């Protein structure tokens, strides 16, 4: 069943952020997959990151920042995760965390 | 043989021309290293232990146009740290042996007075 | 017809007691005997000395090639091969201006000069060490080359025995060595070229770095045990001589131990390179009571080598001292007669390891040769032999031929295959230099650390 | 049963980090197959059969290889016959290769990367190795000290003519 | 030798992985080209729901 | 041996000599690099020596 909290973010800085933040949720018991911490060295990442936003993910968190925004591979992660929302008909699933101190509200994607 | 004085030993080395067009046993001993001429020179000192043998070393003298030494000694030794690089194994052996050779008097010797 | 026995190559521990022949192979394949858990360096330069330091770094970071990678063993990286972290973001830098180098080099006297270039770096080192709380395993010290050529009562020497009070590891790099590509002499090419041998370079810097900083690259374990391999060396003061002792031996975990053994010995005397009966006595006691503290028991052995032969009353005065149950054994080691083996057919020099025996009491062994193992023989020329002379006791002259190429393989300054001389003599000659290019020390040191 | 990890790359550049990986994962006790360590026939049994992992040693050099591209085409044929999707690895070393010129059949996949030192992909390698519990003997130094000899420390002997 | 790369999309040429090899190369000859108007896809399949196709 | 010298300087000093000179030998002669050196102190050398 889908009970697997998906996290987006920037590869090579949003790392520090991520992985304090999915430790911090595997230790509360949350099950958590992050595209570093989780995928499998040699697997066809789209094949099961698509698959996975689709059928695992039960919460979808993105970690807002001034380039995760505007990195081109997490905008996909962003736009399947907009279709299934739509299907699992539930307005709270995509929770877009704002970390970096220059974003503020006003350059994120309408998304 | 022309003499070169060393340190705290003898060296010993041809005048160019003395051997057959400046070679023997078909083994170059005197040649030209750019505008300098180098001469194989070996230095001997005979010991009696462990046997009594005639301990010989190489060298290598340089000297302008084949006729007086350098008298300079840094010039000398840069010279010869350079030309040595060419040298081999089997270019010292046979450098040697053929200079040593030339001593001979009979033929599977030489004595000396 | 002259017959040369061979003495076979002996085998150093690594990781996990596992054996090899090569440190440049044995590490890269193995990992070091002990493992330490990171290298905080310290850096003491200009701007374009820690640019170049940290730069440096990060290309040690990723494998190393060199041209001729067959004929010696590439660099894979320093954490592949140690297996600790070595970071070049984590340096305490402590910045060193030109101008004030300037203004030590202008002052009219040579020695004051020197002095005041060691009293630079070596206060900045001392007040970072007693100030910065961030721990700082080895000082790295780029100087430029304005030191190694206008200082010329040497920089080194004197810079490393002025912070043996202290006990301050520390590693000078000359920017020459770090910067070669952008040092040329003026011909577009670098002044020393380092392009086919930069994996080698590499390695040898890594294992000093390595070795400073508490990690053990390697150790032997192909030396009999219960012996005391005591080592010897005299040094000029103008006419005073001055003895500096190293020795190696086996612990009761069959683990080597290699440490300095320096007390001050100064002789003055007419008859140069030899010692009074009481320094002597004192040289010795101060080894058995490091052995007895090591191990618990004394020696059954004391094999004292030096680069000169020992006279009556020295030996009587060892004696004395000596304990019952324990032979001393003096060996000479001489590298001046010129036993020069040409092979009949071919190109490549006799092989290393060749022994030729003169009689019981002597030996000639090629502690240089062509080694297969690296395909690279140690000599560009031919390799003059050492001349391993048992002075005085009682011993098998194949046994110390065994034993003295044993002793030729644990440099730890430089990862070559091996030391052309024995180890223990080399490093107490590094001492001697080091010892007596300052002021007397009441205890120095006895870790090499501080010295190579 | 296939409980080896075969370990391709170009044969006259790409030696010295195969022999490397190779005996660095013999000495931790798996069973690696590498040309250099051990014609075309026997290559494609091991992947048809013995192979268990293949890891690509992917290089500006390793991709233009025709005979290499050839041990992926049977790789990526027998990944699918085993239904596992975690059977080609793409080790990336070079320095210059940046994931816009791999070739097609390994695009796909996620490299473990190589690229900044070895020492760290080498433990991403056994990360994944573990994830996918790739079963392996007790490193003992015994039998992997054969093969050790056989590469490098039986190369020490030292000829015996006179 | 592509200049565009036109997708015939259906219910089953997104299943199909070799079509998804070449996506995943045309996606990165995207980025060398900067071509954002490069793989222009093309659905036929009403079955399709024209919002269940790959991230990318 | 320490303990019993009847003067309380000399008994305070040399416990501190035998403590810090094991320290200071094995920071010069040990090739280890010790980060933290910790004295464990037994609980006669606290109040007997006071
Ligand atoms: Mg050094």
């Amino acid at each position: 069943a889908r009970n697997k909290i998906f996290i987006s973010h920037a590869a090579p800085d949003d790392n520090d952020f991520t992985k304090w933040l999915a430790l911090k949720l595997i230790a509360l018991g949350y099950e958590v997959w992050c595209d570093v911490l989780f995928l499998d060295k040699g697997a066809d990442f789209w094949k099961v990151i698509d698959k996975e936003i689709r059928e695992g993910a039960i919460k979808f968190l993105l970690a807002t920042s001034e380039i995760a925004i505007k990195r081109d591979g997490v905008l996909k992660e962003i736009a399947v995760a907009e279709k299934v929302k739509k299907q699992l008909k539930d307005d709270n699933f995509i929770i877009p965390l704002i970390i970096d101190e220059n974003l503020s509200y006003d350059d994120l994607p309408p998304e | 043989v022309r003499e070169y004085p060393m340190s705290n030993k003898m060296g010993y080395w041809f005048e160019k021309g003395k051997l057959e067009k400046d070679k023997f046993n078909k083994v170059l001993l005197v040649g030209k290293q750019k505008d300098k001429h180098w001469h194989f020179g070996i230095s001997a000192a005979g010991k009696l232990y462990p046997f009594p043998v005639l301990m010989i070393s190489s060298h290598i003298f340089f000297t302008k146009d084949g006729k007086e030494l350098i008298e300079s000694k840094k010039i000398q030794h840069a010279a010869r740290r350079r030309q040595g690089k060419n040298w081999w194994n089997d270019d010292w052996r046979n450098k040697l042996l053929a200079f040593v050779k030339y001593l001979s008097d009979d033929e599977n010797s030489f004595y000396l007075e | 017809m002259k017959e040369l026995i061979y003495i076979h190559e002996p085998n150093i521990l690594f990781a996990n007691g596992q054996k090899c022949a090569d440190p440049r192979d044995g590490l890269a394949l193995f990992g070091p005997f002990t493992k330490i858990y990171g290298i905080k360096s310290g850096v003491v330069g200009t701007q374009y000395g820690l640019s170049i330091f940290k730069n440096y770094i990060n290309h040690i970071q990723k494998p190393i090639y060199n041209a001729n990678n067959i004929t010696r063993p590439m660099f894979p990286g320093f954490e592949a091969v140690f297996g600790c972290k070595w970071d070049a973001d984590n340096v305490v830098f402590k910045e060193v201006t030109k101008e004030e180098i300037e203004k030590i080099l202008y002052t009219e006297s040579n020695h004051k000069r020197t002095y005041d270039l060691v009293s630079l770096f070596i206060n900045k080192i001392i007040t970072a060490n007693k100030n910065e709380d961030e721990k700082v395993d080895v000082w790295f010290l780029v100087i430029p080359d304005e030191i190694y050529q206008y200082c010329r009562a040497q920089f080194h020497d004197q810079l490393k025995a002025r912070l043996l009070e202290h006990t301050i590891p520390t590693q000078i790099l000359r920017e020459s060595t770090l910067a070669w590509r952008d040092f040329k002499n003026k011909f577009g090419a670098p002044k020393r070229d380092f392009s086919k041998i930069e994996g080698h370079l590499a390695w040898t810097i890594s294992t000093a770095a390595f070795y400073k900083a508490g990690g053990k690259p390697w150790k032997l374990s192909d030396i009999r045990s219960g012996v005391c391999y005591l080592g010897l060396v005299y040094k000029q003061i103008e006419p005073k001589n001055a003895c500096c002792a190293a020795q190696m031996f086996l612990d009761n975990g069959d683990g080597t131990v290699f440490k300095g053994e320096v007390g001050p010995w100064y002789n003055q005397e007419k008859h140069e390179f030899h010692l009074n009966p009481k320094e002597a006595k004192a040289l010795l006691t101060q080894a058995l009571n490091s052995y007895k503290e090591q191990n618990g028991v004394f020696p059954k052995e004391i094999f004292i080598h030096a680069k000169t032969k020992f006279n009556g009353q020295e030996w009587n005065a060892f004696q004395e001292v000596t304990p019952e149950g324990t032979n001393l054994v003096g060996v000479t080691i001489t590298k001046t007669k010129p036993l020069k083996l040409f092979k009949s057919e071919g190109n490549y020099p006799i092989m290393r390891g060749n022994a030729f025996i003169v009689n019981e009491r002597s030996a000639f062994l090629w502690t240089v040769g062509y080694v297969p193992k690296t395909e690279s023989t140690l000599s560009m020329e031919v390799p003059n032999p050492i001349f391993i002379e048992i002075n005085k006791g009682e011993a098998d002259i194949e046994q110390v031929l065994k034993d003295v190429l044993a002793l030729t393989k644990l440099n730890y300054n430089a990862c070559i295959y091996a030391d052309g001389v024995p180890v223990t003599l080399r490093f107490a000659d590094k001492i001697g230099e080091i010892l007596t290019a300052s002021t007397e020390l009441k205890a120095p040191p006895l870790a090499f650390k501080y010295y190579i | 049963a296939r409980n080896k990890i075969f370990i391709s790359h170009a044969a006259p550049d790409d030696n010295d980090f195969t022999k490397w990986l190779a005996l660095k994962l013999i000495a931790l006790g798996y069973e690696v197959w590498c040309d250099v360590l051990f014609f075309w026939k026997v290559i494609d049994k091991e992947i048809r059969e013995g192979a268990i992992k293949f890891l690509l040693a992917t290089s500006e050099i390793a991709i233009k290889r025709d005979g290499v591209l050839k041990e992926i085409a049977v790789a990526e044929k027998v990944k699918k016959q085993l239904k596992d999707d975690n059977f080609i690895i793409p080790l990336i070393i070079d320095e210059n290769l940046s994931y816009d010129d791999l070739p097609p059949e390994i695009i796909r996949l996620n490299a473990v990367d190589f690229k900044k030192s070895w020492a760290v992909g080498l433990q991403d390698l056994l990360k994944a190795l573990d994830d996918q519990k790739v079963e392996k003997n007790s490193p003992d130094p015994d039998k992997s000290n054969a093969l050790y000899q056989q590469i490098f420390l039986h190369n020490k002997g030292i000829i015996e003519r006179e």
